[PDB]
């Protein structure tokens, strides 16, 4: 359902997987938002990408289809001047 | 009396007639005239039947129509006017592309811009679509400016130049460009039809060809490969990490990212004898200057591969 808790999977570029709790209703940006929790790192410096899709802030689980235990990656944006 | 047009969108207009002689600032408050601030200068011939633009202080009516011309809230808004006035770096060309002078850390959008100028887009919006034939002169000034106050992008910072050509492309009509993807794990098996931006970026490797042949990801179980069946795009951007200094196959235009941290983009093009750039400088192709980041294809493809069942 909705609103039933899952566990996904976030990997970073420093060999480490996150674990979060989320619902497939949560957003984009809910996601990002744990992320910070658990990993201090800001929502808008965070660039989530499922098997090269990258995921819009806007949009939740359930509309790109992530589902329990699925993995995800998490790169930061680069800062060229 | 000079007759001129007043507007938030550039798409609802009033006339309204104006003095000769007038500060456009004294009657209208701030405004801009094809891309120029405007409000201290004097009501002259030269803007008969021009368009002005104002922009502070909007109703709920103007903000909700300029959010369907421009994409933007009042905040966007106030800052691509901002940006406007502050972003007016040389553009610099060079054969058939331009470049910017290095200024206020833009490398990134140097980059972007160096690499939007192999590609054929059109835009929902009017307002982008205009910027576009403007940036397709050589006048780059107004579309960067809509990107970086669409982006929410910070003036004066280095950033990242996916985000910037991203920025775009979800602005254009992309609605034919498809690739069809099948993802093979042992926990379990996915396909997916990647419309538009989706289609045409794709992000975990530099190299179409890995899209091709399938390539690993890192997953849970013991592998993720991705792998193309379909595509028919009319332009393919594959990037990543900064990692590698190899060049991939086939590759058009590319972005590298040199720095341990806050950095520096360069650009290359394959072309005939395959040009370096740095700011608005040019020079003969003698490696990687960092590692890829960005790397842009155009030729053949539209294809059809194997399923891997
Ligand atoms: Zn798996």
């Amino acid at each position: 359902g909705a609103m039933d808790p899952m566990q996904i999977f976030v990997k970073t570029l420093t060999g480490k997987t996150i674990t979060l709790e989320v619902e497939p209703s949560d957003t984009i940006e809910n996601v990002k938002a744990k992320i910070q929790d658990k990993e201090g790192i800001p929502p808008d410096q965070q660039r989530l990408i499922f098997a090269g899709k990258q995921l819009e802030d806007g949009r939740t689980l359930s509309d790109y289809n992530i589902q329990k235990e699925s993995t995800l990656h998490l790169v930061l944006r680069l800062r060229g001047g | 009396k000079i007759d001129v047009l007043l507007t938030v969108d550039g798409v609802n207009f009033k006339s309204i007639s104006l003095t000769v002689g007038e500060v456009f600032g004294k009657i209208l408050g701030n405004v801009f005239c094809d891309g120029i601030d405007v409000t201290k200068l004097k009501c002259s011939d030269f803007y008969a039947d021009k368009i002005l633009y104002q922009y502070e202080n909007l109703s709920l009516a103007d903000i909700s129509a300029v959010q369907s011309s421009f994409g933007f809230d009042q905040q966007q808004l106030l800052a691509y006017y901002n940006f406007l006035t502050v972003c007016k770096w040389s553009v610099v060309v060079n054969g058939p592309f331009f470049s910017f002078e290095q200024s206020h850390n833009n490398s990134y959008v140097n980059v972007a811009c160096l690499m939007l100028q192999h590609i054929n887009l059109k835009f929902n919006k009017w307002q982008w679509q205009e910027a576009w034939y403007e940036f397709r002169a050589g006048r780059p000034h107004r579309l960067v400016a809509l990107v970086l106050a669409k982006g929410h992008f910070k003036f004066d910072e280095p950033s990242d130049a996916t985000d910037f050509i991203r920025v775009v492309l979800k602005q254009a009509d992309l609605s034919g460009a498809i690739c069809e993807l099948e993802l093979i794990c042992d926990c379990g098996i996915k396909q997916e039809s990647r419309v538009g931006v989706d289609a045409v970026m794709h992000f975990g490797t530099l190299a179409k060809t890995d899209l091709f042949n399938g390539y690993k990801i890192g997953c849970n179980c013991a592998g993720r490969i991705v792998h193309c069946t379909k595509l028919n795009v009319p332009f393919l951007i594959c990037s990543n990490t900064p990692l590698s200094k190899d060049l991939p196959d086939d590759v058009v235009a590319a972005n590298m990212f040199m720095g341990v941290g806050v950095g520096h983009y360069t650009h290359l093009k394959c072309g005939s004898p395959y040009q370096h750039y740095d700011a608005c400088s040019v020079k003969k192709y003698t490696g990687v200057s960092g590692c890829l980041t960005d790397c842009l294809y155009l030729k053949n493809l539209t294809q059809t591969f194997t399923s891997m069942l």
